[PDB]
C-alpha cells in the first residue's frame, strides 16, 4: 500500500 | 473455391495479398518455406541497386518484372512465390511488398502462437526482475505460446511499469496513479 | 470564511502534490505476481 | 445450414463474413447471442464471402466476430385467419402479449408482383360519405387511393375517418399496416378496434390484422414493415379470394428509411439525397398491393410530403401508383377548412362522365372551374380590393367561396376540434348540395352558413338560425 | 479542512490496477478518432481516452473503429491510449439528480460534489411499444391562461413550442416549471411532476440566469438540468437531449410523472448535421442527413403514459424549435410536427403587439387536448374557445377583444387553475363586456386579488371537485357581479 504511506507524509508536511 | 482464413487478418492491399499466400501455402504445408522466401526476397529488393530499378516509374512494367523474373529464377524461387512476385508487378503492387512481406510475418508469428508483450519502465530494468516478471507473463497465455516481450524504458512514467499483453494492457506506472490520486482529491 | 476555506484547501491541494512532484518496484512484482494468479 | 462473423457495425448496416455457404440476397440471419431475437437482411454481395446486411433491429451491443446464423430463407411471417385481432412486427412476432400467432402457413415478405394477365380492369365507385372525395374525386372498390399530406394537415384524421366509415361497413377482412408512426396512434387505433367490436380478444371473429413497425424502430424495420403488412394483405387476397381492405400509414416512411440505410450500403446518393434505387424499390413494393382476378384490395395509403414539396421524389414518384389521389393542403387547413383536401389538385381515374354519370361529372368540373377562377381572381381582388371586380365577377367570387365552405365537413373522428357531430353525406345529397349552389339558389344566404354542415337541408337551417338570432 | 482529504480519497480511491482491452488512436480530426484495435468493443459502447476523455463507439470497421469524442478533440493525439468500459453509453439516473445542473454525460457542473447515483441508464433505449401505453388523461397544469385553456397539454403527451426567435419559448417552458410548486408540496403523490430542462446550444451565461431563476422560485429542489451549451462539442449537443431523456425515463418507469424540456431541438439538429457533414455522409434537404428524422423521432418517442400494470408513469416532453422568419413549412419544423402531438405557436407579430404570451390560437392545437382537462376549465374554455374562432372570423368583436386581453400574462406568474377558471369565468360571461378594453388587465389583477383574499372556500371547493357546480356557479356569478360593482 504504498502510496498511502507516500500521501499521508506530505499531509503531515502541509499540516 | 473455399479459402484458407489465417488466424490473424491483416487489412490493405498488404493484407490481401499476404492472406492469400497463408490459404496457398496452407493447402500444400509449405508455411515456414515460404516464409525463408520471402525473407530471401525481402532482402533482394532492400539492396538500393535494384530497389531504384523497381520503385522507378518511368521503367515499362514488363521491363521491370522482366528483371524480376531474371533474379527469381535465379535463386531457384518456390512456384508459390515467383508467382506472388509476378502478380504484384503485374498490378503494379510491387513498392508495397516488403509490407506483405510484412504482414506475412505477423501472421505466421500469430500461427506459432506468439504474443508480443512490452514492458516501459521509468529505469532501464534489472535482469532479475526482467526475467522475473517473464516468469509471471508466462502464467497469462494457454499452452502453445510464446512470448515476445520488448521492454524500453521512458523515465517520465516516474515508476512502476506499463505492460501490454499484446492489447491487453495493465498500467502500473506511478505517475497515472498521482494522476488519479489527484483527481479523486479534487473530486 | 468559507470562502478563504474552500481556497486554502486547494492551494493545499497543489502543493502536496507538489510534494509529490519532488518525491523500490517491489510493490510492482506484488502486483505482478497478483494478476498472475489473476490467470 | 451456414455460420458466419460480424465483421464490422455501421448504423443498421452489418457486413457479415462467411467461410462457406454464403446466403442468397433478401435471406434472414440470425446473430447469435443476444437476448431478443436481431434479423439481418441480405442486401449485397461484397466479395470475399462477405455479405452486407440491414439490421431489423438495434445493433447495439454487437461485437465484431459475433456469430450469425442463416436461415435458408427470407423473413417468413404467419399468414392466415389466426393473425386477425394480432399485432404484428416487422418480422411476425407478436407485440400484443396474447401468445404465438399459431398459423398453419407462413410466407415470405418477398414475393413477386401479380403478373400482367392477373390486372382486373373493373372499376366501381366506393362511397366513403366525405363530400370533397365522393364528389372531384371518388375512390374506387379495389383501387389504390394513396392521401398526400405535409406535417399536421389531417392525413391521420383522415384516414381513420375512412377506417371508420368504410371498414366499418365492411366485411373482408381489413389489415392495417403502421410504417413509421406514433406509437401513441397505433395504441389508440388498437383500443377503439377492441371497443368497437373489430378486434375479439376473446372468441375470435376479428376482421382486422395490425402490424407496427413505429417512428422508434430502426430504418430496416421501417423499411421492411410496409412489406410485411403487405404480405397479410396479399394472402387474405389470393389464397381466400376475400375482398381486403388495405390501409397504410405513412408510406413515405418506407422511402425515407431506404433513404437512410442507403448512404451506409456504399451507394451514390440520387437528387434531393435518397438513394439511386427509389423508384424500383416504390415499384417493386407498390405492385404487390393491386386487386388481381383472384381477390380484390381496396389500398388506401397516407403519404407524407417533406417541408409541403409534392416534388420531393418520394411523393413524386408515388403519384404514379395511385388510382384517387387525395392532396391535403396547409393553406387550406389554415383557413379553418376541413378536410383540408386541396379541390384543385385530387385526382380519379373514375371521374369520367361514363362511371359516375353526366350529372355527378358535370357538377365535379363546375365546382372546379368556378374555385380555378376564384383562384386566379385572387391576386387582383387582395391587391386592389373585391370592389373593383365585375359584377360577375362577385359572382363567381361570391359561389367560390360558398363551394369552398360547403367543401368542408365535421368528422366524426374530430368532434374533440370541431365541437359538432360528424356527419356523414351519401353521394346524392352531396351531387344536389353542390349543383344547387352552381344555379345560384342560395344568393342570399351568408357564406359561413355552409362551413362545417352536412348536407345542404343543414346549410339553409344554419343560415335561418343566424338571421333569426342576429 | 485537513482530514476532508485523507477522508477516503485517499484509502479509497481506486488505486487497482486491471488487465484492461486497449487500442490506439490511429487519426484524430473532425471531432472523430480513428483507432487501431479494440477488438472485443462493442457497437454504442463508450470507451475512454487517455485525456480523461470519452467517446462512443460508432463504426465498428474491420481495421478500426470509429469513436466519436465526448468533447474537443484537442485533447487527442495520434497514439493515444484508448480503454474500454464495457458498457454501452449511459447516464446516471435517480432521484439524487433533482436539484443538480449536469453536463450530457451526468457530470456535476454547479460545484456541488458528485451526484449519488446508484443506478445508470442507456441513452439509447427503445421507447415503449404499443401494449404497455394507455391514453393521455392526466392534465399537465402549466399555469399559463392561454395553454391551460385552449391548447392543454396532459402527462405523457409531446407539445411543440416552435416559433421565432425572441417570442417566449423558454418563459413558457420555465412558468410551465415554476408552476408544478403547488403540485410538488401538497399530499397528493399522483399530481407531483418533476421537471428536466436540457439546454442544447444555448449561452451558459443564460443557462446559469435560468437556474437562478428557478431556485429563486424554489423550483430547482424537483429539477434537472442537462447543459450543452453553445461552446460545447457537437457531440455532447448531440447526445444532451438523450441524457435527459433517460433521466426522465427514470421517473416514467417507477410510477412518478417527469417533465422533460428540449431547449431547443434546432440546435441538436444543427449537431447532429455538423456530425454527419464531418462523417461525409449524404447531405439531403438544406444539407441535414437522411436519418433527422430518425433523430428526433426515437427521443420524442420516449415520451409516453404507461397504463396501471406498468406502474402508470408518464413523460411529458416540451421539444422547442425556432423558425426562421416564421416559416413552419421548412424541414426540421416539419419533422418535428409530425412526430409531436401538438403545436404552441408563438408570433412575432403577437409579440412586438405587447401580446403575451403571443400563441397563435388559431394555429397552436393539441392532437389529444380535451382529454387531458379538468372540468371546469373545460366548462369555461369551451365557451372561450368558441367565442374567440368568432371573434378571428370577424376580425361578437368586443367580446373577441376583451377575451384576447384577458389571455395576456406576466411572466413568472403561473396561476393555478381555479384562478384561471375564475378570471376565464368574468371574461366568458360577458362581466367586462362593457368595460372597456385597457383596463381589463387592470381588473383582472384587482379581480384575482380578491377572489384569492377573501373566498378561498370557492376556490378551495373548485379544486377538491374539479368542476365548477352550479352552487359554485352562482356563487362565483355573485362574486363577480358585487366586484364589478365595487370596481
Ligand atoms: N409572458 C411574457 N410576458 C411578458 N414578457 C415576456 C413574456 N415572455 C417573455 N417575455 C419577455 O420577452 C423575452 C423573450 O425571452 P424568451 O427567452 O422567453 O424567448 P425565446 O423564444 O426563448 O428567445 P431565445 O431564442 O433568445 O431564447 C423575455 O426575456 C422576456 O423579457
Ligand atoms: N377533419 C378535421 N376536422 C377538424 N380538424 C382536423 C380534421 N383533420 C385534421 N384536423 C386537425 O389537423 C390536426 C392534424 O391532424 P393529423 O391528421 O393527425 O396530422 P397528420 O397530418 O400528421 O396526420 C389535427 O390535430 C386536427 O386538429
Ligand atoms: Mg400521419
Ligand atoms: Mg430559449
Amino acid at each position: 500500500q504504498k502510496l498511502f504511506v507516500d500521501k499521508i507524509r506530505e499531509y503531515k508536511s502541509k499540516r | 473455391a473455399k479459402l484458407v482464413r489465417p488466424p490473424v487478418q491483416v487489412y490493405g492491399i498488404e493484407g490481401r495479398y499476404a492472406t492469400a499466400l497463408y490459404s496457398a501455402a496452407s493447402k500444400q504445408n509449405k508455411l515456414e518455406q515460404v516464409e525463408k522466401e520471402l525473407l530471401r526476397v525481402a532482402q533482394i529488393l532492400k539492396e538500393p541497386k535494384v530497389a531504384a530499378s523497381v520503385l522507378n516509374p518511368y521503367v515499362k512494367r514488363s521491363i521491370k518484372v522482366k528483371s524480376l523474373n531474371d533474379i527469381t529464377a535465379k535463386e531457384r524461387f518456390s512456384p508459390l512465390t515467383t508467382n506472388l512476385i509476378n502478380l504484384l508487378a503485374e498490378n503494379g503492387r510491387l513498392s508495397n511488398t516488403q509490407g506483405v512481406v510484412s504482414a506475412f510475418s505477423t501472421m505466421m508469428s500469430v500461427h506459432r502462437g506468439e504474443v508480443p508483450c512490452t514492458v516501459t519502465s521509468a529505469s532501464p530494468l534489472e535482469e532479475a526482475t526482467l526475467s522475473e516478471l517473464k516468469t509471471v507473463l508466462k502464467s497469462f497465455l494457454s499452452q502453445g505460446q510464446v512470448l515476445k516481450l520488448e521492454a524500453k524504458t521512458d523515465p517520465s512514467i516516474l515508476g512502476g511499469m506499463i505492460v501490454r499483453i499484446g492489447e491487453k494492457y495493465v498500467d502500473m506506472s506511478v505517475k497515472t496513479k498521482i494522476q488519479k490520486l489527484g483527481r479523486a482529491m479534487r473530486e | 470564511q468559507n470562502m478563504m476555506r474552500r481556497k486554502e484547501q486547494e492551494h493545499m491541494i497543489n502543493w502536496v502534490e507538489k510534494h509529490v512532484v519532488q518525491s523500490t518496484i517491489a510493490k510492482c512484482i506484488a502486483d505482478l505476481k497478483l494478476l498472475a494468479k489473476k490467470a | 445450414a451456414a455460420t458466419g462473423r460480424i465483421v464490422a457495425v455501421i448504423g443498421a448496416v452489418v457486413d457479415v463474413q462467411f467461410d462457406e455457404g454464403l446466403p442468397p440476397i433478401l435471406n434472414a440471419l440470425e446473430v447469435q447471442g443476444r437476448e431478443t431475437r436481431l434479423v439481418l437482411e441480405v442486401a449485397q454481395h461484397l466479395g470475399e464471402s462477405t455479405v452486407r446486411t440491414i439490421a431489423m433491429d438495434g445493433t447495439e451491443g454487437l461485437v465484431r466476430g459475433q456469430k450469425v446464423l442463416d436461415s435458408g430463407a427470407p423473413i417468413k411471417i404467419p399468414v392466415g385467419p389466426e393473425t386477425l385481432g394480432r399485432i404484428m412486427n416487422v418480422i411476425g412476432e407478436p407485440i400484443d402479449e396474447r401468445g404465438p400467432i399459431k398459423t398453419k402457413q407462413f410466407a415470405p415478405i418477398h414475393a413477386e408482383a401479380p403478373e400482367f394477365m392477373e390486372m382486373s380492369v373493373e372499376q366501381e365507385i366506393l362511397v366513403t360519405g366525405i363530400k370533397v372525395v365522393d364528389l372531384l374525386a371518388p375512390y374506387a372498390k379495389g383501387g389504390k387511393i394513396g392521401l398526400f399530406g405535409g406535417a399536421g394537415v389531417g392525413k391521420t384524421v383522415l384516414i381513420m375517418e375512412l377506417i371508420n366509415n368504410v371498414a366499418k361497413a365492411h366485411g373482408g377482412y381489413s389489415v392495417f399496416a403502421g410504417v413509421g408512426e406514433r406509437t401513441r396512434e397505433g395504441n389508440d387505433l388498437y383500443h377503439e378496434m377492441i371497443e368497437s367490436g373489430v378486434i375479439n380478444l376473446k372468441d375470435a371473429t376479428s376482421k382486422v390484422a395490425l402490424v407496427y413497425g413505429q417512428m422508434n424502430e430502426p430504418p430496416g424495420a421501417r423499411a421492411r414493415v410496409a412489406l410485411t403488412g403487405l404480405t397479410v394483405a396479399e394472402y387474405f387476397r389470393d389464397q381466400e379470394g376475400q375482398d381486403v381492405l388495405l390501409f397504410i400509414d405513412n408510406i413515405f416512411r418506407f422511402t425515407q428509411a431506404g433513404s437512410e440505410v442507403s448512404a451506409l450500403l456504399g451507394r451514390i446518393p440520387s437528387a434531393v439525397g435518397y438513394q439511386p434505387t427509389l423508384a424500383t424499390d416504390m415499384g417493386t413494393m407498390q405492385e404487390r398491393i393491386t386487386t388481381t382476378k383472384k381477390g380484390s384490395i381496396t389500398s388506401v395509403q397516407a403519404i407524407y410530403v417533406p417541408a409541403d414539396d409534392l416534388t420531393d421524389p418520394a411523393p413524386a414518384t408515388t403519384f404514379a401508383h395511385l388510382d384517387a389521389t387525395t392532396v391535403l393542403s396547409r393553406a387550406i387547413a389554415e383557413l379553418g377548412i376541413y378536410p383540408a383536401v386541396d379541390p384543385l389538385d385530387s385526382t380519379s381515374r373514375i371521374m369520367d362522365p361514363n362511371i359516375v354519370g353526366s350529372e355527378h361529372y358535370d357538377v365535379a368540373r363546375g365546382v372546379q372551374k368556378i374555385l380555378q377562377d376564384y383562384k386566379s381572381l385572387q391576386d387582383i381582388i387582395a391587391i386592389l380590393g373585391m370592389d373593383e371586380l365585375s359584377e360577375e365577377d362577385k359572382l363567381t367570387v361570391s359561389r367560390a367561396r360558398k363551394i369552398q365552405r360547403f367543401l368542408s365537413q365535421p368528422f366524426q373522428v374530430a368532434e374533440v376540434f370541431t365541437g359538432h357531430m360528424g356527419k356523414l353525406v351519401p353521394l346524392k345529397e352531396t351531387i344536389k348540395g353542390f349543383q344547387q349552389i352552381l344555379a345560384g339558389e342560395y344568393d342570399h344566404l351568408p357564406e359561413q352558413a355552409f362551413y362545417m354542415v352536412g348536407p345542404i337541408e343543414e346549410a339553409v337551417a344554419k343560415a335561418d338560425k343566424l338571421a333569426e338570432e342576429h | 479542512e485537513m482530514s476532508s482529504i485523507l477522508e477516503e480519497r485517499i484509502l479509497g480511491a481506486d488505486t487497482s490496477v486491471d488487465l484492461e482491452e486497449t487500442g490506439r488512436v490511429l487519426s484524430i480530426g473532425d471531432g472523430i478518432a480513428r483507432v487501431h484495435g479494440l477488438r472485443n468493443v462493442q457497437a454504442e459502447e463508450m470507451v475512454e481516452f487517455s485525456s480523461g476523455l470519452k467517446g462512443m463507439s460508432l463504426n465498428l470497421e474491420p481495421d478500426n473503429v470509429g469513436v466519436v469524442v465526448f468533447g474537443n478533440d484537442k485533447l487527442i493525439k495520434e497514439g493515444d491510449i484508448v480503454k474500454r468500459t464495457g458498457a454501452i453509453v449511459d447516464v446516471p439516473v435517480g432521484e439524487e439528480l433533482l436539484g443538480r445542473v449536469v453536463d450530457a454525460l451526468g457530470n456535476a457542473i454547479d460545484g456541488k460534489g458528485p451526484i449519488g447515483s446508484k443506478t445508470r441508464r442507456r441513452v439509447g433505449l427503445k421507447a415503449p411499444g404499443i401494449i404497455p401505453r394507455i391514453s393521455v388523461r392526466e392534465p399537465m397544469q402549466t399555469g399559463i391562461k392561454a395553454v391551460d385553456s385552449l391548447v392543454p397539454i396532459g402527462r405523457g403527451q409531446r407539445e411543440l413550442i416552435i416559433g421565432d426567435r425572441q417570442t417566449g419559448k423558454t418563459s413558457i417552458a420555465i412558468d410551465t416549471i415554476i408552476n408544478q410548486k403547488r403540485f410538488n408540496d401538497g399530499s397528493d403523490e399522483k399530481k407531483k411532476l418533476y421537471c428536466i430542462y436540457v439546454a442544447i446550444g444555448q449561452k451558459r451565461s443564460t443557462v446559469a440566469q435560468l437556474v437562478k431563476r428557478l431556485t429563486d422560485a424554489d423550483a430547482m429542489k424537483y429539477t434537472i438540468v442537462v447543459s450543452a451549451t453553445a461552446s460545447d462539442a457537437a457531440p455532447l449537443q448531440y447526445l444532451a437531449p438523450y441524457s435527459g431523456c433517460s433521466m426522465g425515463e427514470y421517473f416514467r418507469d417507477n410510477g412518478k410523472h417527469a417533465l422533460i424540456i428540449y431547449d431547443d431541438l434546432s440546435k441538436q439538429a444543427v449537431a447532429y448535421r455538423q456530425m454527419s457533414l464531418l462523417l461525409r455522409r449524404p447531405p439531403g434537404r438544406e444539407a441535414y442527413p437522411g436519418d433527422v428524422f430518425y433523430l428526433h423521432s426515437r427521443l420524442l418517442e420516449r415520451a409516453a403514459k404507461m397504463n396501471d400494470a406498468f406502474g402508470g408513469g408518464s413523460l411529458t416532453a416540451l421539444p422547442v424549435i425556432e423558425t426562421q422568419a416564421g416559416d413552419v413549412s421548412a424541414y426540421i419544423p416539419t419533422n418535428v410536427i409530425s412526430i409531436t402531438d401538438g403545436q404552441i405557436f408563438l408570433e412575432t407579430e403577437l409579440f412586438y403587439k405587447g401580446i403575451r404570451p403571443a400563441i397563435n390560437v388559431g394555429l397552436s392545437v393539441s392532437r389529444v387536448g380535451s382529454a387531458a382537462q379538468t372540468r371546469a376549465m373545460k366548462q369555461v374554455a369551451g365557451t372561450m374557445k368558441l367565442e374567440l374562432a368568432q371573434y378571428r372570423e370577424v376580425a361578437l368583436l368586443s367580446r373577441g377583444v376583451r377575451l384576447t386581453e384577458l389571455l395576456k400574462q406576466g411572466q413568472y406568474s403561473p396561476m393555478a387553475i381555479e384562478e384561471q377558471v375564475a378570471v376565464i369565468y368574468a371574461g366568458v360571461r360577458g362581466y367586462l363586456d362593457k368595460l372597456e378594453p385597457s383596463k381589463i388587465t387592470k381588473f383582472e389583477n384587482a379581480f384575482l386579488s380578491h377572489v384569492v383574499s377573501q373566498h378561498q372556500a370557492l376556490l378551495g371547493t373548485i379544486r377538491a371537485d374539479g368542476k365548477i357546480s352550479e352552487q359554485s356557479d352562482a356563487k362565483l356569478k355573485e362574486i363577480v357581479t358585487n366586484f364589478l360593482a365595487g370596481f
